């Protein structure tokens, strides 16, 4: 069936440059356009550019101003989008999507890759430190900070995944280089001091388990 | 280049009911060739986008008919007969009619409940954090519709907006709700030269602010 | 169209 392959993630230094590849299959690779979209964050999608994997012919985005610049290989059935000169306007989920052919435009957007998700940061590979959230009612708000920490991602579980309702695991945000999440958890207070709590955090790109019991703050 | 509004930038939907959006574009999307290159795209959370509609009104292999396109023109709509759970997301028009191709903003589903008010948590730094020179205050707002709230930080009185680091979580599976995690980061210098820490929850639900307070020197 | 030649 058609596929669209496409690296999770890549993580470079501002300044850099980053190449991304999309490698498809079940189709013949050279008759389709191949388009590259942008998602930041919390926002929409924008077209970035697009090649034609017949000749190589490109269309980019004007906002770009000619840093980013799209190939492909026809002899792995893989388009590639390179950007330069990364800042952190450029940290986003890039898709991979197949377009229509030259003489046929409504397959346009059939077809979509998982993304690719590229952080600009000026990190290296770094361990989080695991912080507990404990009161400065019938039911009581415990919590863990996990900062500074890079890449993504993290885990967080709640007494070894024993303990999930009421339980909100925030998604991390990337400040200055280094990314920044947290975890709520509500538990009757009759059960809490009374009967143990612990984060479970783990990083798997520094091979990094961290527990942290909750323990009442004096 | 051709702009693409989507009205009703939030539908909130009930199960079994009904759901119309709608797409309306600067120009024109009537291609000399007597086609109208408009598909209409869906985005569940953690999916690529996917597409459901073509050419105005044509659906993919295997969208349900409960989905329906229409419009001709400059205005472009799309039904749902009734609302199913895996309908819920962000759906995106887009036109292939006029270089370069655009994407419209985008109009979020989500499920109408009745209002809750924010369960709000503070809590200060942690000692482990301070031993390492930083200083992070979290604001918990939890299990609270609809989704828009703001939060504001007060230290000693005055509004701080330097250094907050915000995340929310997508819709809750069980019980609809939002919740959001606001992260006041300082160093430990300056954490240590002020005394009261505020974060102040405003949302629809009340017309004075929920204030969760505390005072270092405690 | 885009992509048509």
């Amino acid at each position: 069936q058609v596929q669209l392959q496409q690296p999770g993630a890549e993580f470079v230094k501002p300044g850099a440059s980053v190449r991304m590849s999309c490698k498809a299959s079940g189709y013949t690779f050279t008759s389709y356009w191949i388009a590259w979209v942008k998602q930041r964050p919390g926002q929409g999608l924008e077209w970035i550019g697009d090649i034609y994997p017949g000749s190589g012919y490109t269309n980019y985005n004007g906002k770009l101003k000619n840093r980013a610049t799209l190939t492909v290989d026809t002899s792995s059935n893989t388009a590639y989008m390179q950007l330069s000169s990364l800042t952190s306007e450029d940290s986003a989920v890039y898709y991979c999507t197949r377009g229509g052919t030259t003489f046929v435009a409504e397959p346009w957007l059939a077809y979509w890759g998982q993304g690719t998700l590229v952080a600009v940061s000026a990190a290296s590979t770094t361990p989080p430190s695991v912080y507990p959230l404990a009161p400065g009612n019938s039911m009581v708000t415990l919590g863990c900070l996990v900062k500074g920490y890079f890449p993504e991602p993290v885990t967080v579980t709640w007494n070894s995944g024993s303990l999930s309702s009421g339980v909100h695991t925030f998604p991390a945000v990337l400040q200055s280089d280094l990314y920044t999440l947290s975890s709520s958890v509500t538990v009757p207070s009759s059960t809490w001091p009374s009967e143990t709590v612990t984060c479970n955090v783990a990083h798997p790109a520094s091979s990094t388990k961290v527990d942290k019991k909750i323990v009442p703050r004096d | 280049d051709v702009v693409m509004t989507q009205t009703a930038l939030t539908l909130s939907v009930t199960i079994g009911q009904p759901a119309s959006i709608s797409c309306k574009s600067s120009q024109s999307l009537l291609d000399s060739d007597g086609k109208t290159y408009l598909n209409w795209l869906l985005q569940r959370p953690g999916q690529s986008p996917k597409r459901l509609i073509y050419l105005v009104s044509k659906l993919d292999s295997g969208v349900p008919d409960r989905f329906t396109g229409s419009g001709s023109g400059t205005d472009f709509t799309l039904k749902i007969s009734r609302v199913e759970a895996e309908d819920l997301g962000v759906y995106y028009c887009w036109q292939g009619t006029h270089f370069p191709q655009t994407f419209g903003g985008g109009t979020r589903l989500e499920i109408k409940r009745t209002d809750a008010a924010p369960t709000v948590s503070i809590f200060p730094p942690s000692s482990e954090q301070l031993t390492s020179g930083g200083a992070s205050v979290v604001c918990f707002l939890n299990n609270f519709y609809p989704k828009d709230i703001n939060v504001k930080w007060k230290i000693d009185g005055s509004e701080r907006q330097n250094g907050v680091l915000n995340s929310w979580t997508d819709q809750d599976s069980k019980d609809s709700t939002y919740s959001m995690s606001s992260t006041l980061t300082l160093t430990k210098d300056e954490y240590e030269r002020h005394n009261s820490y505020t974060c102040e929850a405003t949302h629809k639900t009340s017309t004075s602010p929920i204030v969760k307070s505390f005072n270092r020197n405690e | 169209a885009v992509g048509l030649g």
